[PDB]
């Protein structure tokens, strides 16, 4: 039938543009061709050592998760990509800030409809990054971010900890928090909800028709970005608060076993798994 | 008074590059002037600086490559709210 | 595993 994750969120998005701040992307992958516009934007740090497994692996997969023809959430959504992560998946706070500013400048020059900005990345708590996100949010833009993959309190990371952003943790096919190596999804009061983030099939930049399964809070956040795009296309006048309320209203309630989280984080971590409205 | 911040996760810090954030109402022209003043004051003390970017649209300020030695000086500049050392973010 | 087509993925899953 359909991928487990696409079933999990289903008990499209054409009015909305989704900005992706990530690695490079293979914009002619069949899954996203003609749905994604690669902006001239690039701001990345030099690679350290000689590592990566393609330069565009991460972003291509997430673009597919959001808008992909066969495996996407919001199949009518258009996307715009900015490169703020290098070949090893590493960026800078200052590069991210310049990207967020680019988005606002782009909107002012040529306004369209509702904008969703997907930030599938995390660093340490950052006053300036949090402030920039808050600012962009107040300007009328919806920001969705990854909770982080450090099995830690999301409040210690940015943009996860930012006010006015939608922060997304990862759950697996059994609605349980995702383990990633020795770590896993972040948790805590700064996380808004969870979404499918394990074993998620999506566009592989290895070839124009290739697919690969990936895991992470990036993939989880990509789901919510897709869901947000669908909800905003149906109800374009929603304020951020109303959108947040709709995301909570249509979430699966109390399906996560909270024993996975540290004792004190259980009450603080919302037991919600995102889903589309009926 | 303006405050200085750097990433709590040591390995993720990027010393030598700083985000100078100015007060909310600061205009682009003021930000630009403040950047050039920093370069002037730093130059008189024998320090090189590079203004990598001037921010406006969300936050006013600029991105400067410079020695951390200059932080006490930079914090005294007009319009400065705070200054943050650049740091890394990672694909999740 | 990288699947070379959506059909390939469908056959496997």
């Amino acid at each position: 039938s359909i991928p487990w994750n696409l079933e999990r969120i289903t008990p499209g998005g054409s009015l909305v543009e989704v900005y992706l701040l990530d690695t490079s992307i293979q914009s002619d992958h069949r899954e996203i061709e003609g749905r994604v516009m690669v902006t001239d934007f690039e701001n990345v740090p030099e690679e350290d050592g000689t590592r990566f497994s393609k330069c565009d692996s991460h972003g291509t997969h997430l673009a597919g998760v959001v808008s992909g023809r066969d495996a996407g959430v919001a199949k009518g959504a258009s996307m715009r990509s900015l490169r703020v992560l290098n070949c090893q998946g590493k960026g800078t706070v200052s590069g991210t800030l310049i990207g967020l500013e680019f988005i606002r400048k782009s909107q002012l020059v040529q306004p369209v409809g509702p904008l969703v900005v997907l930030l599938p990345l995390a660093g340490g708590y950052s006053r300036v990054l949090n402030a920039a996100c808050q600012r962009l949010a107040r300007a009328g833009v919806v920001l969705v971010t990854a909770a982080g993959n450090f099995r830690d309190d999301a409040c210690l990371y940015s943009p996860a900890s930012a006010p006015e952003v939608i922060t997304v943790g990862a759950t697996n096919a059994q609605d349980q928090p995702v383990t990633l190596g020795t770590l896993g999804t972040n948790f805590g009061r700064c996380v808004d909800l969870f979404a499918p983030g394990e074993d998620i099939i999506g566009a592989s930049s290895d070839c124009s028709t290739c697919f690969v399964s990936q895991s992470g809070t990036s993939q989880a956040a990509a789901h919510v970005a897709g869901i947000a795009a669908m909800m905003l296309s149906a109800e374009p006048e929603l304020t951020l608060a109303e959108l947040r309320q709709r995301l909570i209203h249509f979430s699966a309630k109390d399906v996560i076993n909270e024993a996975w989280f540290p004792e004190d984080q259980r009450v603080l971590t919302p037991n919600l798994v995102a889903a589309l409205p009926p | 008074t303006a405050t200085f911040h750097r990433c709590a996760k040591d390995p993720w810090r990027l010393p030598g590059t700083y985000v100078v954030v100015l007060k909310e109402e600061t205009h682009l022209s003021q930000s630009e002037r403040t950047a050039r003043r920093l370069q002037a004051q730093a130059a008189r003390r024998g320090y090189l600086t590079k203004i990598l970017h001037v921010f406006h649209g969300l936050l006013p300020g600029f991105l400067v490559k410079m020695s951390g030695d200059l932080l006490e000086l930079a914090l005294k500049l007009p319009h400065v709210d705070y200054i943050e050392e650049d740091s890394s973010v990672f694909a999740q | 595993t990288v699947f070379t087509s959506w059909e390939e993925y469908l056959d496997w899953v």
